[PDB]
């Protein structure tokens, strides 16, 4: 699909019936509508680890 | 000592023995390069100066 479709609020259904199990099995999947941003720090290697060479 | 035998190197030691010295004996030394030289040739190198020191 397009990513606005999964971002929209519209649900998506996987409908499978089996021979032995005649009933359709509905999997209705959506993203949980209803927030912070990460602060990526990058930490450099230790001095001890470099003295191992 | 003859001047050819000093301009080679040739460490000389002076040992003295006396009844107030520690092990009763002490000694000094000199050669051409230690004592009163006309040339001081230091060559020091420091290395890993950052290190991880505790
Ligand atoms: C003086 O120091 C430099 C630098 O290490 C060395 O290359 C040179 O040979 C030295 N000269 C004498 C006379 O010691
Ligand atoms: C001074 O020391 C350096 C390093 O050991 C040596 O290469 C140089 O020849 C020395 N100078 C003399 C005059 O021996």
């Amino acid at each position: 699909i397009c990513e606005d479709d999964w971002n929209s609020g519209e649900r998506f259904t996987c409908t499978v019936t089996h021979t032995d199990l005649p009933s359709p099995l509905k999997q209705t999947i959506s993203r949980p509508k209803g927030l912070h941003r990460p602060d990526v720090y990058l930490l450099p290697p230790a001095r001890e680890q470099l003295n191992l060479r | 000592v003859s001047e050819e035998e000093w301009n080679t190197g040739e460490t000389y030691t002076c040992v003295v023995a006396h009844e107030a010295l520690p092990n009763r004996v002490t000694e000094r030394t000199v050669d051409k390069s230690t004592g009163k030289p006309t040339l001081y040739n230091v060559s020091l190198v420091m290395s890993d100066t950052a290190g991880t020191c505790y």
